[PDB]
């Protein structure tokens, strides 16, 4: 049987949540949100069964200045630990060189936020 | 004035309230045509693309044979259905067989064609003389303009690892404002005219 | 009664306009107003250390004067002082 | 990424913001997001939060509804799908990612997690109106 | 052996080119981007041109490639530096870098004008509902 590949992910809302009574749900079901369905759609085009969780760590990769290590799901990539990461990844340069992304699924950048005026 | 007054306290009463409801709308009215002749304000009749599949005066079309219209054929969103209803069920054709003729079919008409194209030369088209268009509401689509390689060249590593270090430290968006915005002929208060007939 | 009435408000209103418009000139007072504004077209010498000093410029606004300098005034540059004082005799106003 | 943006920026109108900023707020700088969302419905307007465009969106759509996002984006980068060098789920995954894309899933997915299923609506004269002149018929 | 495409503001061709001999006539976007590729990477390149298409594409029937796309699947060039759109067919054939210029469909309408005032303009200063119950209340009063 062909290995369940593990995902890696990030409680960040949209792009993933807790469904209503995550008890009464186990395993991939009570995940709701865009990169949920995202993984969905990308493995059943590549055809492949996937198991979700979420880094420890919480936190998105970066690397220790001096211990040279990443802290967050590039950390579960580039260490075996993960065979994907679904998420919210921002594409950098320290990043690209360790890891191998995909052209972006959704674009991006810095916007400005003010009070609505009543 | 008047040829009559009341002499009654309910007649005078009525009389006083009309004088006062008169004084109030006579002094907005001059004030606010002050304020409309003082500050010009041209408000565009559409900041957004439900705005533009709403309206029926307004006519808009793509290229023919392209991939934006290709994009409405396929799509899947309400708003751009309905608009490749339209553009599918529209007298005489909407659209165009070049990108001048699209610009110069918005440029001869006066508020009745607008055109769907891409964010970059409409971008720098609002900066062409004449500059006599502008680019309105945000973006239908998400695209991206990448640096090609053959398939096992040595080079793809290297170009990826470029790009993303100008993107990161600002070259390219310098570029973009040195070749769209400067370099460009109309950059970003007219004495007031008296009344006419 | 209702002719004269919008006449005479239009008439107010009008004059109104006028002199708060007169009232908002503000004329040229530094390089700055001259920068972001471009009804006024302002040029140097071709050859001369202004020219250079604008050019070899690290300073945001004459950075962007430079940026607009060398632009199809058509030409904003002049050979001769006397040249570019005439220039601007000539002009109503409308050369820096 | 955005205050390091800021300051590695070589922009005149960023570099004027990065000028600006440090500057004694005492602190326009933040710790938290949440903070920043929470000081900006505080603030009657006096002040204006810099971040990431969908964030902008998905709070845009949340009750209360009582902030918005204005102009265009500063930056311009993307998020993407991450695997390990090496891996045969490379080439798969970027022309499911772009095939998608074409499909318009991706727009699907962002309108109906950002839209339909925002506590808040979808989406002008400067002529006198009734309202400011009530008093006078009451 | 890089490639570009006249499409402007990122090929064009500098004010008397003639003078230019090649690789000085070009300016544009893609040129000083190229030229800042080369300096990361090292390798030197002689900007060029293909037509034939102007862009990549397919032609179902013979099935081969035309364009820049056309020219790098065959060997004919090194990399293409263009506003070459990515997309699923091309990414099959060739391989695209991370996308240095973001952008999508967008709305391009003429100016509005000073609009030639209408005929009943001198009512704009106040709406039309203040209009009819002044009417109503001059009739009341
Ligand atoms: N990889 S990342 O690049 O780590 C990153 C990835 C994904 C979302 C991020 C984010 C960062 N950031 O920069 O720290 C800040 C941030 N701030 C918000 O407010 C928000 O909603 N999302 C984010
Ligand atoms: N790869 S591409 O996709 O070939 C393509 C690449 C680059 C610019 C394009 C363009 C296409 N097109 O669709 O044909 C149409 C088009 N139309 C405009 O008006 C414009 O300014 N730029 C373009």
């Amino acid at each position: 049987q062909n290995r369940t590949y593990i995902v890696t992910t990030i409680l960040e809302d949209p792009y993933v949540m807790l469904k209503k009574n995550a008890n009464q749900f186990e395993g991939n079901d009570r995940y709701e949100g865009y990169c949920v369905e995202l993984a969905a759609e990308i493995a059943k085009h590549v055809g492949y069964s996937y198991r979700l969780e979420i880094v420890s760590d919480g936190k998105y990769g970066a690397r220790d200045p001096d211990t040279k290590a990443w802290n967050g799901m590039v950390g579960e990539l580039v260490y075996g630990r993960a065979d994907v990461a679904v998420a919210p990844l921002t594409i950098t340069l320290v990043r690209e060189e360790v890891i191998d992304f995909s052209k972006p699924f959704m674009s991006l950048g810095i916007s400005i936020m003010i009070k609505k005026p009543q | 004035g008047c040829d009559i007054s009341p002499r009654s306290l309910s007649g005078r009463i009525v009389g006083g309230v009309w004088w006062f409801f008169t004084l109030i709308i006579i002094s907005s009215y001059t004030a606010n045509l002050a304020a409309f002749l003082t500050v010009e304000r041209m408000v565009s009749p559409i900041e957004s693309a439900e705005d533009l599949s709403k309206q029926t005066e307004i006519a808009y079309g793509t290229l023919d044979s392209g991939s934006t219209k290709e994009f409405f054929r396929r799509s899947k969103i309400a708003v751009f259905d309905k608009m490749w209803t339209y553009m599918r069920s529209a007298e005489p054709s909407v659209f165009v067989r070049t990108t001048a003729e699209g610009v110069a079919r918005v440029r001869k008409s006066k508020g009745k064609y607008a055109y769907l194209l891409e964010s970059t030369m409409n971008e720098y088209i609002e900066q062409r003389k004449p500059c006599d268009t502008m680019k309105v509401g945000g973006n239908l689509d998400s695209k991206g303009y990448g640096i090609a390689t053959p398939k096992g060249s040595s080079l793809g590593t290297p170009v990826n690892l470029a790009v993303l270090k100008l993107s990161e430290q600002g070259v390219l968006d310098k570029l973009k404002n040195k070749w769209w915005y400067d370099k460009g002929e109309c950059g970003a208060k007219e004495k007031t005219s008296a009344l006419s007939l | 009664w209702f002719f004269t009435l919008i006449i005479i408000s239009s008439y107010t209103a009008n004059l109104a306009a006028f002199l708060t418009v007169e009232r908002m000139v503000s004329p040229i007072e530094s390089a700055e107003d001259l920068a972001k504004q471009t009804e006024i077209a302002y040029g140097t010498l071709e050859a001369g250390s202004t020219k250079e000093f604008f050019r070899r410029s690290k300073i945001a606004v004459f950075e962007k004067m430079w940026t607009y300098m060398k632009s199809a005034e058509p030409s904003v540059f002049v050979r001769t002082t006397e040249e570019g004082m005439i220039r601007v005799r000539k002009s109503k106003g409308k050369y820096a | 990424s955005t205050k390091e943006f800021f300051r590695r920026s070589k922009i005149a109108v960023f570099e004027k913001m990065w000028t600006y900023m440090k500057s004694a707020e005492p602190s326009v700088f933040v710790r938290t997001t949440e903070e920043g969302m929470i000081r900006v419905r505080k603030s009657k307007g006096k002040y204006a939060y810099l971040l990431e465009s969908t964030m902008n969106e998905y709070i845009e759509q949340r009750k209360p509804c009582d902030t918005m996002k204005v102009g265009g984006n500063l930056d311009s980068k993307g998020y993407g799908i991450a695997t390990p060098k090496g891996s045969a789920l490379r080439g798969p995954v970027n022309l499911a990612v772009l095939k998608l894309s074409e499909q318009g899933v991706l727009d699907k997915l962002k309108s109906k997690w950002w839209y339909d299923k925002g506590e808040c609506g979808s989406k002008k004269t400067s002529a006198l109106s009734l309202s400011n002149v009530a008093g006078v018929f009451y | 052996v890089v490639t570009t495409i006249l499409e402007s503001p990122y090929v064009m061709m500098k004010k008397n080119h003639e003078m230019l001999e090649g690789n000085e006539r070009y300016e544009g976007y893609c040129v000083d981007l190229a030229a800042e590729i080369a300096k990361h990477c090292g390798f030197k390149y002689k900007l060029t041109i293909v037509g034939d298409g102007k862009y990549g594409a397919r032609d179902a029937d013979t099935k081969i490639w035309n364009g820049m796309v056309g020219e790098l699947v065959y060997g004919k060039a090194d990399i293409a530096i263009a506003p070459l759109t990515i997309t699923l067919v091309r990414e099959e054939v060739i391989d695209f870098s991370k996308p240095f210029m973001s952008l999508g469909i967008s709305i391009m309408i003429k100016k509005p004008q000073k609009s030639k005032p209408g005929v009943f303009s001198f009512l704009d200063p106040l709406a039309y509902e203040i209009w009819m119950c002044i009417v109503f209340a001059y009739i009341g009063v």
